[PDB]
């Protein structure tokens, strides 16, 4: 599924990402746009051998288990083929685990370079 | 798709446009101005947030499903909702 | 803002021809680039989302590619109903910005 901007914000806010670890809601929406284009099924295979899955591009070497990725830690205790749902529950829940503090969104390079310090609230404006 | 119906479709006028969404879009409604064979230019974001450079005679209003743009400026005007996939435009007012 | 440069400005070709339109963003916008089709008398309509995702009902002769700064829309078999102006639009940074458009005509 491909989410709309306000559809994703509303979903994410219900799931408690609004201000999670002092990260305002626009941060997460901004990160999803660049990472997955709001596409719950985006998958991108990395030259490092891992693959990134879902609306939040969760990694197969560290956070989820795809079965084809050597050195698999699967710290979110969830198969990657579960992070591709139309419900974002599994993806939000793994994101909550990944970001353990106020530097945690730096887990997404796209957020780091594109969204950090900009007017992220722009992303929820009108919702 | 969320259908954006503008009215009226055309207007003659010498030196108020409506847009209606089929579904509740809250305030996620943008206004665009297009001159002939030119690209659309964004005038208003999120119902009423004017873009920098756009004069104050252009104001915007509304929430939910019924919205208004308020008026060199002979052009087509388009509403566009960008809160729900796929982003859609109304058919325009000339 | 981000400045989109689109080319060519117009083109004309024959039924069945392959045609390609390019869009260059003034900085890296990843895949946050859409293509709109505006038929005469009509509003712009989303044809391709995020560089390559075809919208439903759009025929498979249309496609798009690119990620970063340079993007392309290809019509693999031009048809008379494609008579339109095509716009790229980056929607990754506020405010959303359009290319200048490409009028496509069919002999």
């Amino acid at each position: 599924k491909v989410f709309g901007r306000c559809e994703l914000a509303a979903a994410m806010k219900r799931h408690g990402l609004d201000n999670y670890r002092g990260y305002s809601l626009g941060n997460w929406v901004c990160a999803a746009k660049f990472e997955s284009n709001f596409n719950t099924q985006a998958t991108n295979r990395n030259t490092d051998g891992s693959t990134d899955y879902g609306i939040l591009q969760i990694n197969s070497r560290w956070w989820c288990n795809d079965g084809r990725t050597p050195g698999s830690r699967n710290l979110c205790n969830i198969p990657c083929s579960a992070l591709l749902s139309s419900d974002i529950t599994a993806s939000v829940n793994c994101a909550k685990k990944i970001v353990s503090d106020g530097n945690g969104m730096n887990a997404w390079v796209a957020w780091r370079n594109r969204c950090k310090g900009t007017d992220v609230q722009a992303w929820i404006r009108g919702c | 798709d969320i259908q954006m119906t503008q009215s009226p479709s055309s207007l003659s006028a010498s030196v108020t446009i409506t847009c209606r969404a089929s579904q509740d879009i809250a305030a996620a409604l943008n206004w665009y101005q297009q001159k002939p064979g030119k690209a659309p230019k964004l005038l208003i974001y999120a119902s009423s947030y004017l873009q920098s450079g756009v004069p104050s005679r252009f104001s915007g209003s509304g929430s939910g499903t019924d919205f208004t743009l308020t008026i060199e400026d002979f052009a087509t005007y388009y509403c566009q909702q960008d809160g729900y996939y796929p982003a859609t435009f109304g058919q325009g007012t000339k």
